[PDB]
RNA sequence: UGGAAGCUGGAAGACGGAAUCGUUAUUAAGCGCCAGGUAGUCCUGGACACUGAAUC
RNA sequence: AAAUAUGCAAUCAAUA
């Protein structure tokens, strides 16, 4: 899907409380 | 006008029957204390209610309301002989509800059994029955049951008496306690 | 049950309209409705209890207070009996709601009335 | 005299009708309320304020800093400017809560709430917040999306043959 | 009095139901235009009169008018009472537009006003 | 928060699954609903057509019947100068549940039957403008 | 001209009675409701065995038995039943002259001249003309003095110490002042909110003194005012805080204090429930609205002048127990049923619904019958001229 | 719009500022009660109304 | 007021049958 | 399970009650476009809340 | 073994049911719900309407500290409102109302036996 | 003990698909309230007003192609809560609250079955104090609720208790996907 | 070449020629969020909110 | 100051 939306997890996924990297790697 | 009249005798007769065999503190209090008295004073207004009910010619629907049998009656005889177009045949409920009598009448329905069933299968009631006429016929059984042996006499009479009767061997293929309840009405 | 919920009920078992049955249904509906099971069996048990009334006394002098209380099917027994004859056999009198006093006394003939319009 | 007997009726009358307004403090010539409240919107968010003759202390919902809740100065001038209008600025302690929306649309509320309650507490002063409009509820909602557009107005691009 | 101030609103109480139950029937109540004039209810002048008179439901009505205008007295006094609870004491170029300089004329469907933007064009 | 009662059900509109909402739907009444209402309308005036056909022996009929089922039939003639007038009635279709509501009009029913009125000055599925709902006129169209 | 003036008139009239009669269905669906309630009660009474009896008895020129009817039946008008309008006249009476009582009390106490005589039907709405009329003000500062002047003594034995012992001249500059902040703020071209309600105000220019009023003009002493004012008094008033206003008022006259005070909680509670029940008959939109206009488009009429009967006594005192209970509608009875009358049917009386319904805790049967004369009221009504 | 939906009428009507005109159909009690509510029922200044154009008894 | 919080224990002792009822036959 | 190809709950598609169209179904309906069309401008939606006048 | 009592019946079979009306078998303050859908002639049944529950306050219960620590455990703090100090127990476990109350009233029963033995 | 449970409450929640149904509906049920036989007054409910609920099916607006053509269909819902408090008389608050319902509208019924517990103790005449011998030688506004304020309070905050916990297991137990727990066979 | 993630990344690409499109202020532009397609699947379609201008 | 340790939406005080 889009890179905005795939992003937009990764920081749902951060203030759940999972440290995971933002960088589009 | 027959069918009219019919249903005025019946909530005549309702009414007549209230006052000749009221249930004293209310009839939830009345099911709830499941003294005999009140149970068989029950059933024998309802029996006499369920008796005196009439057969109308132009409805197929024995309702056992007053009210509904009277509303019903009124409604046909508006939409028969009354209605001029149909603003006035949309009007005919508003014409009903207006009606004193039906208002009255609005709050003389019987209870329904979930107000209590519910209630009783938590108490954990299973020598019950919110049908009146249901729990007199099983007061009335387990008495002739115990007038049977009434003529080591107390013992044998408490034996017969359905309280002290197992659980478990109310049927063989569940030999457990509390699994049988009572039936809902 | 949810997925066998979709398309519409069959139109091949709906009701015919037969005029025999409509008959049928007329002459039926008017049916006469017959005396409760619970009405006839509770004149039989007051019968009963009418002829074995000296039973009824001897077994309720006999018996005391909590076996009552223990045996709610007693309670009603009591109550007939209170009904049937105005006697009260226990030693003491018995609390409220045990029995509370109806003050009522018998049935096929008490439970009539009659008028016309 | 006939002063005394003039106060004299007005305090009665607001003793019998208005008991809230007696307790009044003198500032500037005239009397302003000790305690006042006031309510306002703006966009999806709704702000209750209440005012108290106190220090100058500002604080938002579960005891929330000003400059917390709106870092940003545009914001908190929005927010407090109807207190330095009327020339109130410190005399009162605020206390605010508000709910739904953002920071702008939160400031927006919470500062047609203070002119409220400041138009309460003294009246006469509404003057001074007539021209600065803070007397004013923007009801604008958001344009809906409409169907065959991207967004309110905005389309794909039109592409002939 | 005492008791007769405590009276008082109970008695004005049934004078405002005598007049709710006068009122919540039509002027020429029972007369209408339908069974009324076409289904007619002699040996029955007993039970139901074809005959009617208006005088009666005029004076009704005439001496009703002027307890409602007394009842409004209810309401004045309430008003002022009203006005009385938000006293406060003592006493104490060019146009201005937002939102545009003027409206804006609209010749495509408005996703707000629908309603009146509808004949128009969608593009 | 300027328009509460306006955006009143635009949570439960936009952002509340179905499942979840608590939204009660209507298919599974008004699927049972037209059936109804068509069967009805075919049926009813066929039914009271066969009732008047004969129009004669319809009381020796019911007497008859009276005494087969009852045995008395004296319940609808007394005596020889009562008349007993015929209400045409139909099947019930839609299976409705019997429910404890004691002002249910459609659950002291016992005969399984349903009396059928010609009659209604107001009609019920009223369609939009010179729209006819479909199923009405069975008669061939014609071409110019 | 004059046509078009009278069909105005009627037309004014029609609203003023349809502002009087809130949560009512509108004028046509109400007559077919009675068109249908007419044709029901013919087609139903047709075959009742009392209207074949009266056939066969008419026919056969025999004479009608005394006990079918009761004696307060009364012949059912267009085929329905109709109460007794004498009846509800003598009870309107009875009850306009008990308030009036306290009313004229109240007067007398304060000197109101040009006190109407109690006989007159408009016994209380001519006291308070009177009591208006003696009490007004015309809105101009220099007035106020001898407004002042002329009425200030006579306030003064009912106002509160703090407030009587003062002189007539602070009065008097106190009106002066607050008529000159009032026409300031009333001229000062307000738009919103204040201009509605002035622009409320029923227009009044056939050489009509401008008076202030208490209630509208009162509150234009200071410019502005908390807009939940103009909400409640152009949207929806808070009819629930009548009790809470009345008691401000008590207060403020002082009628609170004492060992027992004198106005109390249930006098509070009675406040309450009339004005619950005014809003039934509009009191919602008389807040909304100016009552001058209610006033002048009400229709007006001749005062009855008849002569009382046995039956209409009874009627009357029916309907004032009736009205005490919350059911003054009578037609709502089992007593006022044709249909159970004419087929039969066994029926309660007045006094044996009234038994079964709960009472009226301020006013009991006894407290009624002492504090209502129909003997005066059917003077009254008998009054002629 | 909402007393034609009511009393079932058919036609059409049009208002503007200053005028009104219309084509009313329905049943007779229907029609009059339209007459009634238009010469006495009208919430805005009516200083002229006129009827024309009347018909009965129509299939 | 009639509720009967706890069972009489010494009718069940008396009498063999209610001491059956409720007694709890082992699983 | 390859039984399941056959008899399990994905061989199952919304079709329009109405129509017979298997495209463009909603359960609230389970009819497509025209049948709903028809359905709403026939008047059976009246009874169940529908209401014409509203656009969102 | 191959053949178990199964834990319902368990409970059903060691459950104390009351004598009559007029004994009670709870002894503690407590206020029972349940949900009844009633309306005109419907073909399908109201969904969510077989549910219910009974609410009650450990203060009322008035346990020792160490009962209404288990109370509390036992019934997690899903279960526990610690603003007004209420407890709710629910059986939603049949689709009939009068199964589910006497399943709930079986496992309240069950609960307080589980407290006492704290 | 059955005998002793009382009717703490009586929450009727009218769900209408007509603003006409609910409105007639709640005059029956007024109209059924004013007719009630037994300082005394007839059981008046509490209001409680619940807000309006949407749902909307969306289709274009053509029998082929033209997607930027579409359509919208809205439902409306309306609910409505009338809450009764120590109910005595049940059988006719139950019959007037099912027989107040119009047209379309159903009703959903909250009841609260409540006992008391153990009765509370009762204290005899306190002792009485006496000299020694030192001193010796020497309901009322009509349409209100006529139940206790209080015992309304009381029922509310058991109702807000329970509604909290009720919301807090429900969004415990939610699952998109039910019967799956992280780290088993999937 | 269902979608998501991780390790490595020798894929183009430095605002794009003739030409060409959207847009009326809570709008453009930016940002996230979510009902529905009754398992999974779009950057589509339909909405929601937040920030938020300039220009004749 | 022995108070707090502080980011904001699109539902709900007629009940959090």
């Amino acid at each position: 899907r889009n890179k905005k939306i795939r992003m937009s997890l990764k920081k749902r996924r951060r203030r759940k409380g999972k440290r995971a990297p933002c960088r589009k790697k | 006008a027959e069918d009219l009249h019919k249903a005025e005798i019946y909530t005549q007769t309702t009414e007549k029957l209230e006052k000749q065999w009221p249930a004293a503190g209310g009839v939830a209090k009345g099911i709830q204390g499941d003294q005999f008295f009140d149970v068989m004073a029950a059933a024998v207004r309802e029996d006499l209610q369920d008796q005196s009910r009439p057969v109308l010619v132009n409805e197929l629907t024995d309702h056992e309301n007053p009210y509904c049998m009277k509303r019903e009656a009124l409604r046909r005889l508006v939409l028969h002989a009354c209605t001029r177009n149909c603003l006035d045949e949309t009007l005919t409920d508003t014409l009903l509800d207006r009606r004193a009598d039906l208002q009255r009448l609005r709050s003389k329905a019987r209870l329904p059994p979930e107000v209590l069933e519910p209630l009783a299968a938590f108490v954990g009631i299973t020598r019950f029955s919110f049908d009146r006429r249901a729990r007199l016929n099983q007061k009335v059984t387990a008495v002739q049951h115990a007038l049977r042996q009434i003529s080591e006499k107390v013992e044998a009479v408490l034996s017969v008496l359905p309280e002290n009767f197992p659980s478990d061997a109310l049927h063989p293929h569940h030999p457990f306690r509390n699994h049988f309840g009572f039936e809902s009405s | 049950r949810q997925m066998m919920k979709w398309y519409w009920p069959s139109k091949y078992m709906l009701q015919d309209v037969q005029m025999a049955q409509y008959f049928q249904m007329q002459a039926m509906r008017f049916a006469p409705r017959p005396a409760h099971v619970s009405l006839t069996t509770l004149s039989a048990t007051m019968e009963q209890c009418w002829k074995k009334r000296d039973a009824v006394r001897a077994f309720f002098q006999s018996i005391d207070e909590k076996v009552l209380r223990e045996n709610p099917t007693l309670q009603d027994l009591y109550g007939l009996y209170r009904t049937l004859c105005p006697d009260d056999p226990l030693r003491t009198p018995v609390d409220p709601a045990l029995w509370r006093n109806p003050g009522f006394t018998w049935a096929d003939q008490r439970i009539v009335s009659s008028s016309t319009n | 005299d006939g002063s005394s007997d003039s106060a004299l009726i007005s305090g009665a009358i607001v003793r019998a009708f208005n008991p809230e307004r007696m307790k009044v403090f003198m500032h500037n010539g005239c009397e302003w309320l000790w305690q006042a409240e006031g309510t306002g919107t703006r966009k999806r968010a709704a702000a209750h304020v209440i005012i108290r003759r106190g220090t100058g202390q500002v604080r938002v919902n579960n005891d929330e800093d000003l400059y917390v809740r709106w870092p940003f100065y545009y914001n908190r001038m929005d927010v407090l400017q109807p207190f330095f209008l009327t020339g109130t600025a410190g005399i009162y302690d605020l206390f605010i809560h508000v709910r739904g929306g953002g920071s702008s649309g939160q400031a927006g509320a919470v500062r047609l709430a203070v002119g409220r309650a400041l138009v309460s507490a003294c009246p006469a002063c509404a003057r001074l917040l007539e021209e600065d409009m803070v007397l004013y509820e923007d009801t604008r909602q958001r344009m809906p999306k409409m169907p065959g557009r991207m967004k309110a107005r905005k389309m794909r691009t039109w592409t002939k043959r | 009095p005492a008791e007769r101030l405590h009276s008082l609103f109970a008695r004005a109480d049934v004078l405002a139901h005598l007049l709710h139950s006068r009122l919540a029937l039509p002027l020429l109540y029972p007369l209408n235009s339908g069974g009324a004039l076409t289904n007619p209810l002699a040996a029955l002048n007993s039970i139901a009169t074809s005959r009617w008179k208006r005088e009666e439901v005029m004076s009704a009505l005439a001496t009703v008018t002027p307890l409602v205008l007394a009842a409004t007295s209810v309401s004045r006094f309430l008003k002022t009472a009203h006005a009385l609870s938000y006293f406060a004491g003592p006493a104490c170029l060019g146009r201005s537009r937002v939102h545009f300089l003027r409206p804006q004329l609209w010749r495509v469907l408005k996703p707000g006003e629908e309603r009146t933007t509808k004949h128009l064009k969608w593009r | 928060m300027a328009f509460r009662y306006r955006r009143e059900g635009q949570f439960t509109k936009f952002r509340v699954h179905f499942d979840r909402s608590g939204f009660r739907p209507y298919i599974d009444e008004l699927k049972w609903e037209i059936m109804d209402w068509h069967y009805k309308r075919a049926m009813g005036p066929q039914m009271k057509k066969t009732l008047m056909s004969y129009q004669e022996g319809s009381e020796k009929l019911q007497y008859m019947h009276d005494l087969i089922a009852l045995g008395t039939a004296k319940a609808k003639f007394p005596h020889a100068t009562k008349r007993f007038f015929f209400v045409p009635a139909l099947p019930v279709t839609i299976p409705y549940r019997r429910s404890s509501n004691p002002f249910c009009l459609l659950s002291a029913n016992k005969t399984g039957w349903l009396q059928w009125s010609p009659k209604q000055r107001v009609p019920f599925p009223q369609p939009l403008g010179k729209r006819k709902v479909g199923g009405t006129d069975p008669q061939p169209p014609v071409f110019p | 001209r004059k046509l078009q003036e009278l069909e105005s008139f009627v037309g004014s009239a029609l609203r003023t009675y349809r502002l009087l009669r809130p949560h009512a269905l509108p004028f046509y669906k109400e007559d077919s409701l009675l068109s249908m309630q007419s044709k029901l009660n013919e087609a139903t009474l047709k075959h009742s065995p009392l209207v074949h009896d009266l056939v066969e008895l008419k026919k056969r020129n025999l004479s009608v038995p005394s006990d079918l009817l009761p004696p307060d039946f009364n012949a059912l008008q267009f085929s329905l039943p109709v109460v007794s309008a004498r009846g509800f006249l003598l009870a309107l009476s009875a009850a306009a002259n008990s308030v009036a009582e306290d009313l004229e009390f109240l007067c007398r106490r304060l000197s109101v001249p040009n006190l109407p005589h109690p006989t007159h039907p408009f016994r209380l709405k001519l006291l308070l003309d009177a009591l208006f009329e003696s009490f007004k003000l015309r809105k101009d500062p220099h007035y106020a003095h001898d407004w002042a002047q002329r009425n200030w003594p006579r306030l003064q034995a009912v106002m509160p110490e703090p407030l009587s012992e003062l002189s007539a001249d602070s009065v008097g500059l106190w009106l002066k002042a607050h008529l000159e902040r009032v026409i300031e703020n009333q001229r000062g071209r307000h738009a919103d909110g204040r201009g509605r309600l002035l622009a409320q105000k029923f227009p009044l220019k056939s050489d009509e003194e401008d008076l202030y009023s208490l209630a509208d003009d009162f509150i234009f002493d200071h410019e502005i005012v908390d807009e939940q004012f103009c909400d409640e008094r152009l949207s929806q008033f808070p009819i629930d805080k009548a009790g809470e206003l009345f008691r401000r008022v008590a207060d403020f006259f002082g009628l609170t204090k004492g060992p027992q005070p004198a106005v109390n909680d249930a006098v509070v509670a009675q406040f309450q429930n009339l004005v619950y029940t005014l809003d039934e008959i509009g009191l919602s939109n008389w807040m909304k609205m100016d009552t001058r206009e209610i006033e002048e488009f009400l229709p007006e009429g001749d005062p009855p002048s008849f002569a009382a009967s046995q039956q209409d006594l009874d009627a009357a005192r029916l309907l004032l127990k009736a009205a005490a209970r919350g059911k003054a509608n009578l037609l709502d009875f089992e007593a006022l049923d044709p249909y159970k009358l004419l087929h039969g049917f066994d029926f309660k009386t007045v006094q044996e619904e009234l038994a079964t319904l709960p009472p009226n805790p301020f006013l009991t049967d006894a407290d009624i019958d002492e504090l209502f004369d129909i003997t005066t009221a059917a003077v009254s009504m008998n009054q002629s001229e | 719009l909402q007393v034609g939906r009511d009393l079932f009428l058919v036609g059409w009507v049009k208002c503007r500022s200053r005028f009104a005109t219309g084509h009313i159909q329905g049943d007779v009690h229907a029609l009059s009660y339209m007459r009634r509510y238009l010469e006495k029922h009208v919430d805005e200044s009516v200083s002229s109304v006129r009827f024309y154009e009347e018909n009965f008894g129509m299939p | 007021s009639s509720v009967f919080f706890e069972e009489d224990d010494s009718v069940y002792r008396q009498f063999a049958c209610m001491r059956r009822v409720r007694e709890e036959p082992r699983l | 399970i390859p039984i399941l190809n056959k008899v399990g709950q994905y061989r199952i598609r919304m079709r329009c009650i109405s129509g017979g169209y298997s495209r463009g179904i909603f359960r609230f309906t389970r009819m497509a476009r025209m049948g709903m069309l028809q359905l709403a401008r026939e008047g059976w939606l009246k009874k169940y809340g529908y209401r014409p006048g509203l656009f969102r | 073994g191959r053949t178990f009592v199964t834990p319902l019946t368990k409970l059903q079979h060691q459950a104390a049911l009351p004598r009559s009306p007029l004994h009670a078998r709870f002894d503690f303050p407590h206020t029972v719900h349940y949900d009844v859908f009633w309306g005109p002639p419907q073909v399908e049944e109201e969904p969510n309407k077989s549910g219910c529950w009974v609410s009650f306050r450990v203060a009322d219960l008035k346990l020792s500290d160490s009962q209404e620590q288990r109370l509390l455990d036992i019934l997690g703090p899903e279960r526990y409102d610690e603003q007004t100090g209420v407890v709710c127990l629910e059986a939603d476990v049949f689709p009939q109302l009068n199964h589910n109350a006497a399943y709930l009233g079986d496992i309240l029963q069950q609960l307080m036996r589980e407290v006492k033995k704290a | 003990a059955l005998s002793a449970y009382s009717l703490r409450s009586l929450i009727v929640t009218y769900n209408s698909r007509n603003r006409s149904s609910m409105n007639a509906t709640i005059e029956n049920l007024k109209n059924a309230l004013r007719w009630t036989s037994p300082s005394w007054s007839p059981p008046w409910p509490v209001p409680r007003r619940i807000g309006r609920r949407q749902w909307r099916v969306t289709y274009l607006k053509s029998p082929f192609k033209y997607k930027y053509a579409l359509r919208h269909y809205v439902f409306e819902d309306h609910r409505y809560a009338f809450a009764f408090y120590d109910v005595n008389s049940v059988q006719e608050v139950v019959s007037a609250a099912l027989g107040a319902m119009a047209g379309e509208t159903c009703c959903s019924c909250r009841f609260s079955w409540r006992f008391a517990g153990r009765p509370p103790v009762s204290l005899p005449t306190p002792p009485r104090l006496v000299p020694s011998s030192r001193a010796a030688s020497l309901t009322v506004l009509r349409g209100h609720c006529p139940t206790d304020k209080e015992f309304i309070r009381r029922a509310l905050e058991e109702e807000q208790a329970v509604e909290r916990i009720r919301k807090k297991l429900d969004k415990k137990q939610l699952q998109w996907f039910p019967g799956k727990t992280p780290w088993a066979p999937k």
